[PDB]
């Protein structure tokens, strides 16, 4: 796990920016 | 030796930094006992680009 655990600079953080911010989509 | 590691990549600008990788790799080719070898470079972990931002902010700080 820790071997595949460690995987351009600046579009790494791009892209978890990219991934870290959204979630969705009386009578 | 193998080509270019993506990660040793020095910038057009900031070219200063070559001159203190010198100085680091001919540390330990002279600093183990025996034959000086040839050395080469094989990581940088945070990024070429991101390893001086470490110096300047050294040299803000002075």
């Amino acid at each position: 796990a820790h071997v595949a655990s460690h995987g351009s600079s600046e579009i790494q953080r791009h892209i978890t920016e990219f991934i870290s911010s959204w979630q969705n989509h009386a009578q | 030796k193998d080509g270019r590691h993506l990660n040793t990549d020095i910038p057009p600008r900031m070219g200063w930094l070559r001159a203190i990788l010198r100085f680091l790799g001919a540390g330990m080719a002279m600093t183990a006992t025996g034959v000086a070898v040839d050395i080469y470079l094989e990581d940088i972990h945070g990024g070429g680009r991101s390893l001086g931002q470490r110096f300047m902010t050294w040299m803000r700080q002075e």
